[PDB]
């Protein structure tokens, strides 16, 4: 059922959107009456699957990562984040980036345009003999 | 001078045991110097081992030398 | 040939010219694709930002942590580097100006804190010298900020244990598409903004917690999304110029064509010269 | 070259010199190609390594810059290890500073420019050997007066 | 044998309404296939259009090998 511009985002892009009369879930607080018509508060929720009455009667569990969400008076919009930041993690992968910093750590972007240019770049650039040719 | 570009039929025959044995990564570097030299060609293409091949084949290359007026032991 | 040289020869700079052709196609679509894809980060750290004032007028009352970013010790540094090659020369744009920015410190002399991002600026600052405390590289296409986590709680000590007052944070963009924006910023400041820290929240937000946890970690979403746009920008920077240099190295070797044309033209006539030179010589 | 006349020259002469369009191309004062010249003199025992060794670097140098000519024209110069720029460097610079003031250019070259002694040509081939100055310009370097001349240069140019 | 490089003067000019009319768009068509094929491996990614054409003119192409003593109806 729809109401009140229940939308979905997230940060690389929103996640979805709609009016949702009615959105089925329990609050980081705890059960949360699915309903039109709550007052401006602010909210958070962990990871799962939320069914909702949303635009006609569409209602629907849709799974989450953790993530924020809130509703200024009658405006509904959802943040979902890509997942909880790690604890630690983040800060022992920071020992990593930190080792990646100590202990060298490097990627790249391999593209069998960028690997078959060089490619072309030691064999197109290697291989002018004509280098010499020109002269003043 | 120019090697392998200079190619005489003789060759280390006449060298003996030793110089019969110890005689012969000569056209390695040749090639694997040389060879690590194809590496530049793409700029920063380098490996640790192919710079091992510049170890042996461009410091092993850095070995090599004869002078103006060279004897030879 | 030329002679059995300059078209030899001249043929390898056909394979040149036709190789940065399909260079300047390739990274085309890639501009493309760069560009366009660049742009979709922006959503969620817009909300946060947005939001983040509109309560934070009457919410603002209460207290910012992060109002120093870090302490003053170091100012702090961040850089993002290559993961590929072609798209340009923010090496020197980006790098140059980094360099630049890092005498500016010196000038203030304070400390100064970079972790490098990217395998290049990985290698400039690691040749170029300086102190990345962490060390990220060559993510790809792929921003990801959970691929962040390690690099995004990396910083988060030192910034949150208020060790690198400010900070500077590069990122490249495409200005335009033509246009191609390396970006540079005085990073831990007070990103501060009081926008909608203007309006009381006038829809009074129930919290259920107190904001300043969401300080901190939404903050980091804020920042964060906008860093994924920020470095999007950067690809379509990076494969924007990468076509446009594609497209110039598939020129260079027209003049040549045009000198071998002097050998093989030149020298063709050459040939023919000496043609009836020992055809008449032999002839007699 | 092959005409026996430079080809056949080559032979009798003790020591082989050229007025060329090079240094001309170049512009240099000389308007001259010395490159291949050989002083038979120049014994590394009589040039020492001040002349001599000074002039394997020149050897090189000559093979470096000379080199870089070819991807440098290939990709621009931009893929280049920037080593490479320090030989170009002292390229424009220091065979730059080759170019040099003579007296006798003043009616060439309406200025007289300046006779210029050999222990000087040591010195400064340590400086931009060293780089040492490095601010100079290639153009002090060009038609350059002496290391100092050309510092002095240097100073004002 | 090289495709159209060979050039005849004469040629469909005495093809009929099936040689002539029917049997027309071969060469270009050829050169699709191959033109098509042309970019594919350093700028990659070729749609259907060079897939179900140079492949299209690949396939058809394979199917254009007549061998050594090999009559046509």
């Amino acid at each position: 059922a729809m109401t009140y511009h229940l939308d979905v985002v997230s940060a690389e892009q929103q996640m979805f959107s709609g009016l949702v009369e009615k959105i089925q879930v329990t609050g980081s607080e705890g059960e949360l009456g699915i309903y039109p018509g709550h007052a401006p508060l602010l909210t958070a929720i962990k990871p799962g699957m939320i069914r909702i009455v949303k635009q006609h009667g569409h209602e629907e569990f849709i799974y989450l990562s953790g993530g924020i969400l809130e509703v200024q008076p009658g405006n509904v919009t959802v943040l979902a984040d890509t997942a909880i930041r790690g604890q630690d993690l983040d800060e022992a992968r920071a020992m990593e980036a930190k080792r990646k910093a100590e202990e060298h750590i490097s990627s790249s972007h391999g593209d069998v345009d960028y690997a078959q240019a060089s490619a072309e770049l030691a064999k197109a650039i290697a291989q002018l003999r004509v280098i010499e040719l020109t002269k003043k | 001078v120019n090697p392998g570009i200079s190619v005489s039929r003789v060759g280390g025959a006449a060298q003996t045991k030793i110089m019969k044995k110890l005689s012969g990564g000569i056209r390695t570097a040749l090639a694997q110097y040389r060879e690590l030299a194809a590496f530049s060609q793409f700029a920063s293409d380098l490996d640790d081992a192919t710079r091992n091949q510049l170890d042996h084949g461009q410091k092993v290359t850095e070995l090599l030398k004869q002078k103006q007026y060279a004897p030879m032991s | 040939a030329g002679a059995k040289d300059i078209r030899s020869k001249i043929a390898s700079v056909q394979n040149t010219q036709k190789i940065t052709k399909a260079m300047e196609m390739v990274a085309a679509s890639k501009m493309r694709k760069s560009q366009d894809r660049m742009a979709a980060s922006r959503p969620y750290a817009e909300t946060m930002r947005k939001v983040i004032g509109h309560l934070a007028h009457g919410n603002l009352e209460y207290k910012h942590p992060y109002l120093e970013d870090r302490d003053v010790k170091r100012v702090g540094y961040l850089v993002v580097s290559t993961d590929r090659g072609l798209a340009g020369g923010l090496n020197i744009n980006l790098f140059k100006k980094l360099l630049a920015e890092m005498k500016t410190w010196t000038d203030k002399g304070v400390q100064a804190d970079l972790a490098m991002i990217g395998s290049k600026g990985v290698s400039f600052f690691n040749s170029v010298g300086g102190n990345v405390v962490a060390q990220v590289t060559g993510m790809g296409d792929n921003p990801s900020l959970s691929e962040l986590i390690g690099p995004v709680k990396v910083m988060l000590q030192a910034y949150d244990e208020g060790r690198l007052d400010k900070l500077y944070i590069v990122s490249n963009k495409f200005i335009n598409t033509m246009s191609q924006v390396p970006t540079i910023s005085q990073l831990l400041p007070l990103p501060a903004s009081d926008d909608d820290d203007l309006k009381h929240k006038s829809w009074d937000y129930l919290y259920e917690p107190d904001p300043k946890a969401l300080l901190d970690t939404l903050l980091r979403r804020y920042v964060e999304s906008q860093v994924y746009q920020g470095v999007v920008e950067n690809l379509a920077s990076e494969q924007a110029a990468r076509m446009v240099a594609m497209k110039a190295a598939t020129d260079n070797g027209g003049s040549l064509i045009k000198e071998l044309q002097l050998v093989y033209n030149k020298a063709r006539q050459a040939s023919i010269t000496q043609e009836l030179t020992e055809i008449v010589s032999g002839a007699a | 070259l092959t005409d026996p006349s430079p080809a056949t020259t080559f032979a009798h002469l003790d020591a082989t010199v050229v007025l060329s369009r090079q240094i001309a191309s170049l512009g240099i004062y000389p308007a001259v190609d010395p490159l291949d010249s050989t002083s038979r003199q120049l014994d590394p025992l009589v040039v020492g390594q001040e002349h001599y060794d000074t002039a394997r670097g020149v050897q090189s140098i000559l093979q470096r810059y000379q080199e870089l000519k070819d991807i440098i024209a290939i990709l621009g110069m931009d893929e280049l290890s920037e080593e490479d720029k320090l030989v170009v460097a002292r390229a424009r610079k220091i065979q730059r500073f080759l170019s040099q003031p003579f007296f006798v250019a003043e009616v060439f070259t309406g200025s007289p420019g300046k006779y210029v002694s050999l222990k000087d040509t040591i010195r400064g081939f340590k400086g931009i050997m060293e780089g040492e100055y490095d601010h100079l310009p290639e153009q002090a370097f060009y038609m350059v007066g002496s290391i100092e001349e050309a510092v002095e240069k240097a100073k004002k140019l």
